[PDB]
């Protein structure tokens, strides 16, 4: 004679009452949907959840680590780190190259960017939280990147009129369904900023941002390294010497540095010759600008 | 029922006035017939 | 005392007995209660749902 | 081409089966199997009935498992059941007691080996528990839609067949769809029995327990029912102080629908337990 | 005999009352309800199936929705003051389908119509415009869109049958007069405005019927129904300046018996300004009520003394 | 007892007439979700019952009964 | 009653034939797919179901978010269905239209937008050899100008493989939601065309609205149907309120549409010479120097409202000695307020 029920919802708009029934459970007894049910008995018998070469070790190791290296975290009773911050000055083409390369990670990708999570109701970005932890945390392990997470980080001193604290309620009960949940062992949060302007400072946790690697201006090194990545399976003549073009590559990010590779790409066919020269690269940048 | 407030330092013209309502609220609702044996709260702060 | 009024959630209303296994306490108005759809009997109730400054 | 009236002879057997049956018929799809002896042609007698397990299905020819109904068709033919299948039964809940196009399919399948194929369908959900009026189904042949539909003699039994006169399932689905008679049995051993175990059922153990408790009781607890019906007396005679005003007035037509006596013979009736139980007291004080 | 009384059952007493949405080449149409039941079953007799143009109110039944049946639901001469006027609408909607010769070898078709409006309104001198097309075409006025406003929320369906209708009726003109959309739920106005004005601009269709559109003010079409609405030609009309008024009367005198006694000005102008409309309300109370003397000719008292009913009439409430 | 039957009917409908057919099959405004086109009863008239009015309309068998309101 | 006659004696086999094909449960559409005997579907009644597969539909034959028959008893799919609303009879672009014979003025721009629809679909192996992707497209924002002419030159100046336009008034329509199952089915419509280029035409046509264009953006940034067909949007309003901030990525090049010149005018008046025949003693430069900065819309109100004005004067051939009042008069009453 023990206690113990459930509160039923159909779809129909229809409610029964049921107690918690079925077979052994373990991941069961959540607040979920997609359940089993017959006629009109309503019993549950089945539950189912409803809904590139100059960065190769932290990104596929903090990723890995968490799921197979379990053996050295019970031999050492040491957690993995999980927040990591790709951050720095523009030009290095974080989302293009950070979203290739988490295609690179061969998991599975969700996309979740700025104005995806803030909508125009309120009460959403929770849903959508919990909805990326549905997918995230609930499904298999995925793995999404946020960008410009700087913008909405924003903590003003007149407490009127601002939605990014808002944004901070959000963000900041994500950060509480971080720091308050301790097992993060599952789908980490990889967020990156184009500028150091405005940081939240209560991004200092295990869980939370840890890893906040800094990526300085795209000189002729770093350049040449996302330019080599942006280059490294085109026909690339033997004469791209990368030094004009990669210092004239100045306040151009990723994507406008893709379009300048597509400019590239846009004269070399009335141009002649089958292969992109190296002042193509310099004609597309003062093509665009 | 045991909170944790932190980051008050940025939310504490009218920017007071506000301040005046939610604390006076909470006097209104802590000094009372309040159930103040199972309500506990900490609040922190930066500066 | 024995015969009470119901409000389903569906909308439309109806009226229960009382079931010999269970007693009064639980019977008084205000405490959200199950019913059968046989008989419209009662089987058992459904239960809805000071300061530290550190700085 | 030959047709004879039938009449299905239902005992208490199958109706108490289709009774607990209708108890445990939960709204999913239910199966039953009838059994019985073919004596003649015009007459068919139900004895063994019994229940299957129900299935996700439902009411279809695959849940039906052969080695299951032979083996316990066999089971009871070793013992003293020497009956063979007359039919099956099932229960409509909800949507009517008419047939689907699965259950006349089946129906069809399954009337391959008895000419008469008889169905029954309990439905004690909706029905009210003051009848308990069922009806039997039959299947017409399809063959049949040039000559007459029913052929049957002894018209009389139409008039008793006519009970279930729903304005919808008679003659909104009586194309192709025809009924038959119910009628019953009872010998001495099942008057004598059940009787005198009904009646057994309303009376007392040593039917002298529960007597001395209400002549004892006439004078603890049936008073407060006295004071109170001589206060509906007074509440109605308040009432009657007014009647002879208007019945000295008017005289002409009655506008109250009350009728103000039987419900004051009935309070007499409840009175006269103190005169009927006073010779009870007289009995135990006296012997 | 037999034939056709047997299918009594189909259309007996399971019978319903449904939308259709559209009917498939394959037989099996789709159909619709309040709650947006779709069945599909193989046609039957009855139906017409080329005319009867899906999308309407059809016939269902409580059975498995097999469809049994269908149930369908003052000349241009004779007005003065705009002779260079109704001569343009008169040479701008008569040039389609009418005078051929010098329509056909142009090759322009514009498909759109000339769009009228008038201060007066009434109807009166926008109709004595529109009677042009009465000459020889078909009649067909759809006076503005008060049987769209004053039915249910059904939306530009009906829109879609009076186009149906002019399809099926190509030798006419549709006419709009009173265009009191926005002008006098809410908000389906201009959604079926805004179809009105999609299926009017040719969404579907080519030169087939002419659109005469007339209201009391050509500000009150919105700024959208400007460039989809006027691509033809647009009108000006104005002020009767009592020679409008002094041709209509005219004309209203050319009929009855009256001689020169009766004061012209103070009439056309009593109120504040009227062409025809009250004016030829007295003159049918003035051939009433004269007819009620027994004297054809009109008095001088009798004319003023029913114009005050009408004077009386809007001033007083 | 007899009438037990007609309590069974889960009760009955209440039409509202607004347009008259003449091919004696009378469509009846009733409830949403229903709209249900039927011809009346046999003991009835059709000229009798007059449009824009509500009459008694059965849930099964979608037969008319009758009209339905100092000195 | 004679086209019920043949029918009606046909209908003795309707009985016979009217127990199968009875299936009919409202032709709910499913959702997703997560596993292949398990299907979730989601009824129009706002209930969700799920049914196994059954053995007359093919698993291939499924796609996601398709309209089939299903049972509703046996509640498995028995047959599908290929299922039409007036925009996808209007949506078929035919009848060529104005050709690139207009060329004139705004020719860097036509130029840009021009190798962008003709040459990758044309000369697809040198793009993807050469480089990374060929050019996405342009954006044709600001003034109309010479409007609904340069989308008909892409018409006219096609390859045979006609290529699929949508106006912007089928976008904010009455009983919103219809734009996400439209983009779809003409983006299935798309892939029924061997990839056909999808065109928004006139995009200036508030969750009914961020739903069409954040899942607008969603389908044609998304790489579900195509990222390589075509992306332009020519109108007169951009509404750069998704767009302000997700420009720099795969849309790029923010150009104008057009801009009217002097000597401009001509070559669209050498195209409205294949209009009713206009007697050629009339120089085109002389009908065009005569009316300066003029757009190509209001010169099409020209040669339109001069032919309306020419059809009007009952004449045989058009000259501009007969419609001159029209043509001055159309010019200047419509240059006073445009
Ligand atoms: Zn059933």
């Amino acid at each position: 004679r023990k206690g113990k029920c459930a509160v039923i919802k159909t779809s129909t708009r229809q409610t029964y009452f049921l107690p918690v029934i079925g077979l052994v459970d373990a991941e069961k007894l959540k607040p979920g949907d997609l359940v089993g049910v017959n006629k009109d008995s309503y019993l549950i018998l089945e539950t189912l959840p409803t809904e590139l070469d100059k960065q190769i070790q932290e990104l596929v190791e903090a990723i890995v680590l968490p799921m197979n290296h379990k053996e050295k975290f019970e031999n050492l009773g040491i957690q993995p780190p999980k927040g990591v911050l790709m951050y720095g000055p523009p030009g290095t083409g974080k989302t293009l190259l950070a979203r290739a390369c988490a295609a690179q990670t061969k998991a599975t990708f969700l996309k979740l960017a700025g104005p995806q999570l803030v909508q125009m109701f309120i009460g959403d970005g929770a849903k959508l939280v919990r909805d990326a932890f549905a997918l995230a945390k609930e499904k298999a392990p995925s793995i999404i990147f946020i960008d410009e997470l700087d913008a909405i980080g924003t903590k003003r001193f007149d407490s009127e009129k601002a939605g990014d604290r808002e944004v901070q309620r959000t963000m900041l009960e994500l950060l509480n369904q971080l720091d308050g949940f301790q097992p993060n062992t599952q789908v980490k949060v990889i967020a990156a900023t184009n500028r150091v302007d405005i940081l939240d400072p209560a991004l200092l946790r295990s869980g939370r941002l840890d890893r906040k690697i800094e990526f300085p201006m795209p000189n002729e090194e770093a350049r040449a390294r996302i330019m080599q990545i942006h280059s490294r399976k085109m026909n690339v003549s033997p004469d791209v010497n990368y030094e004009e073009l990669a210092r004239c590559t100045d306040d151009f990010n990723g994507a406008q540095c893709k379009a300048v590779c597509v400019e590239a790409g846009m004269i070399a066919l009335r141009r002649g010759a089958t292969e992109l020269t190296h002042e193509d690269y310099m004609e597309g940048i003062l093509e665009v600008q | 029922c045991i909170i944790f407030m932190d980051e008050i330092d940025a939310i504490g013209t009218s920017a007071d006035r506000e301040i005046q309502r939610t604390l006076m609220e909470l006097l209104n609702q802590m000094d009372g017939f309040d159930t103040l044996h199972r309500v506990k709260m900490i609040m922190a702060t930066n500066r | 005392e024995e015969k009470f009024i119901v409000k389903a959630t569906n909308g439309p209303r109806y009226v229960v007995g009382c079931r010999r296994q269970l007693d009064k306490s639980k019977l008084k108005p205000g405490t959200r209660v199950a019913l059968d759809m046989t008989t419209l009997t009662i089987m058992r109730y459904l239960p809805r749902e000071k300061g530290c400054l550190l700085y | 081409a030959v047709d004879t009236a039938e009449q299905v002879y239902i005992s208490s057997l199958a109706l108490l089966k289709m009774l607990k049956h209708g108890r445990a018929g939960v709204p999913m799809e239910v199966m039953g199997l009838m059994l019985g002896e073919f004596v003649d042609d015009y007459t068919v007698r139900v004895i063994d009935v019994f229940a299957m397990p129900q299935s996700g299905t439902g009411v279809s020819v695959e849940a039906v498992d052969p080695v299951f109904q032979a083996k316990m068709l066999d089971m009871l033919k070793q013992t003293g059941r020497p009956e063979m299948v007359v039919g099956w039964y099932h229960s409509h809940p909800g949507f009517g007691c008419w047939l689907s196009g699965v259950d006349i399919n089946t129906q069809q399948s399954f009337e391959a080996l008895s000419e008469r194929a008889v169905a029954v369908v309990v439905d004690p959900i909706q029905s009210v528990k003051g009848k308990v009026v069922i009806d039997a189904f039959r299947l017409i042949n399809a063959n049949m839609m040039v000559l007459g539909h029913e052929p049957r003699q002894t018209t009389s039994n139409l008039g008793h067949l006519n009970k279930p006169s729903i304005q919808a399932l008679i003659h909104g689905l009586n194309r192709h769809y025809y009924s038959i008679t119910i009628n019953y049995r009872k010998n001495e051993l099942e008057q004598k029995m059940l009787l005198n175990l009904h009646k057994k059922s309303w009376m007392e153990g040593l039917t002298l327990q529960d007597y001395s408790e209400h002549c004892k009781h006439n004078e603890s607890v049936v008073k407060e029912m006295l004071e109170l019906a001589k206060n509906y007396n007074k509440a109605v005679e308040e009432e009657d102080k007014m009647t002879p005003e208007q019945l000295a007035i008017k005289n002409v037509g009655k506008q109250d629908p009350k009728r103000h006596l039987e419900e004051h013979v009935d309070v007499l009736m409840t009175s006269n337990i103190v005169q009927c139980l006073a010779a009870m007291l007289d009995t135990v004080v006296f012997k | 005999e037999e034939e056709r009384s047997k299918v009594d059952d189909l259309r007996g007493t399971p019978m319903s009352v449904g939308t259709l949405e559209e009917i498939i080449d394959d037989n099996h149409a789709i159909v619709s309800t309040s709650v947006g039941s779709e069945h599909y079953v193989s046609i039957l007799s009855f139906v017409d199936k080329d005319l009867l143009e899906p999308g309407c109110s059809v016939l269902l039944n409580h059975k498995v929705h097999a469809v049994i049946g269908v149930l369908m639901d003052e000349t241009y001469a004779d007005i003065g003051g705009l002779d260079n006027q109704i001569q343009e609408i008169k040479e701008s909607v008569e040039l389609p389908l009418t005078h051929p010769e010098y329509y056909e070898e142009m090759g322009i078709k514009p498909p759109k119509g000339v769009i009228l409006y008038g201060p007066p309104g009434t109807g009166k001198t926008l109709l004595a415009k529109a009677v042009a097309n009465q000459t020889s075409a078909t009649f067909l006025r759809v006076v503005g869109s008060e049987l769209i406003q004053k039915y249910l929320g059904d939306g530009p369906k009906l829109v879609r049958e009076l186009f149906r209708v002019a399809e099926e009726h190509a030798p006419s003109i549709v006419f709009i007069d009173e265009i009191d959309a926005i002008g006098t739920g809410e908000r389906e106005i201009q959604r079926t405005m805004l179809e009105l004005l999609n299926q009017l601009d040719g969404f579907d269709s080519r030169g087939d019927v002419k659109v005469i559109m007339a209201t009391n003010r050509i500000e009150t079409l919105d700024p959208a129904l400007i460039r989809p609405g006027r691509i033809d030609r647009k009108i000006e009309f104005p002020l009767p300046d009592e020679k409008t008024k002094k041709r209509i009367f005219q004309i209203h005198t050319s009929r009855m018996t009256l001689a020169d006694d009766v004061t012209l000005d103070d009439l056309i102008m009593a109120k504040d300004d009227l062409s025809g409309a009250d004016i030829k309300a007295i003159c049918t109370e003035a051939g009433l009520m004269a007819l009620r003397e027994r004297r054809m000719k009109v008095t001088n008292e009798d004319f003023k003394k029913s114009k005050e009913n009408v004077l009386y009439k809007k001033q007083e409430g | 007892r007899e009438e037990l039957q007609l309590l069974q009917e889960q009760g009955s409908y209440v039409g509202e007439v607004v347009r008259a057919m003449d091919k004696k099959k009378v469509l009846v405004k009733v409830h949403p979700e229903g709209k249900f086109v039927v011809d009346v009863d046999k003991n009835i008239d059709i000229n009798d019952v007059t449009p824009n009015c509500r009459v008694a309309l059965r849930n099964d068998s979608y037969t008319l009964h009758k009209i339905l309101p100092l000195d | 009653a004679p086209p019920a006659l043949w029918d009606l004696a046909a209908d003795k086999q309707t009985l016979q034939s009217e127990q199968p094909l009875q299936v009919a449960r409202c032709t709910k559409i499913i959702n997703a797919d997560s596993e292949d005997p398990k299907y979730i579907i989601n009824v129009k009644q706002f209930a969700k179901f799920v049914v196994d597969l059954s053995d007359q539909v093919a698993p291939t034959d499924i796609e996601e978010g398709m309209r089939v028959g299903v049972d509703r008893n046996k509640y498995q799919i028995h047959i599908p269905l290929p299922p039409d609303p007036t925009v996808t009879m209007m949506q078929v672009e035919e009848k060529p239209d104005v050709t690139y014979s207009d060329v004139g003025g705004c020719k860097e721009q036509i130029e840009k937008l021009r190798e962008v629809v003709e040459t990758p679909l044309l000369h697809p192996e040198r793009f993807v050899n050469l480089g990374i992707e060929p050019p996405k497209g342009v954006l044709l924002f600001g003034p109309p100008g010479t409007g609904k002419t340069l989308c008909a030159r892409a018409v006219a100046n096609r390859t045979d493989a006609c290529f699929i336009r949508v106006i912007g008034s089928e976008l904010v329509q009455k009983y919103v939601g219809e734009g996400a199952r439209m983009v779809r089915e003409l983006f299935e419509m798309a892939r029924t065309k061997k990839a056909c280029l999808i065109f928004f035409d006139e995009i200036d046509a508030d969750n009914e609205v961020q739903r069409t264009m954040l899942e607008l953006i969603n389908q044609l940034d998304g790489f579900d149907p195509r990222g390589n067909i075509k992306v332009l949007m020519a109108t007169n309003r951009p509404d750069t309120l998704d767009p302000a901030l997700m420009r720099p990525g795969r849309l790029d090049r923010k150009i104008e549409f057009s801009l009217p010149d002097l000597e401009g005018r001509t070559h669209i008046f050498k195209i409205h010479a294949r209009s009713m025949s206009v007697e050629r003693d009339i120089r085109f430069e002389l009908l065009a120097r005569l009316c300066p900065n003029s757009t190509g819309a209001e010169i099409r109100s020209v040669c339109t409202e001069a032919g309306m004005f020419a059809i009007r004067a009952r004449r045989k051939i058009a000259t501009e000695k007969d419609f001159l009042e029209a043509v001055n008069k159309v010019i200047k009453s419509y240059a006073k307020f445009s």
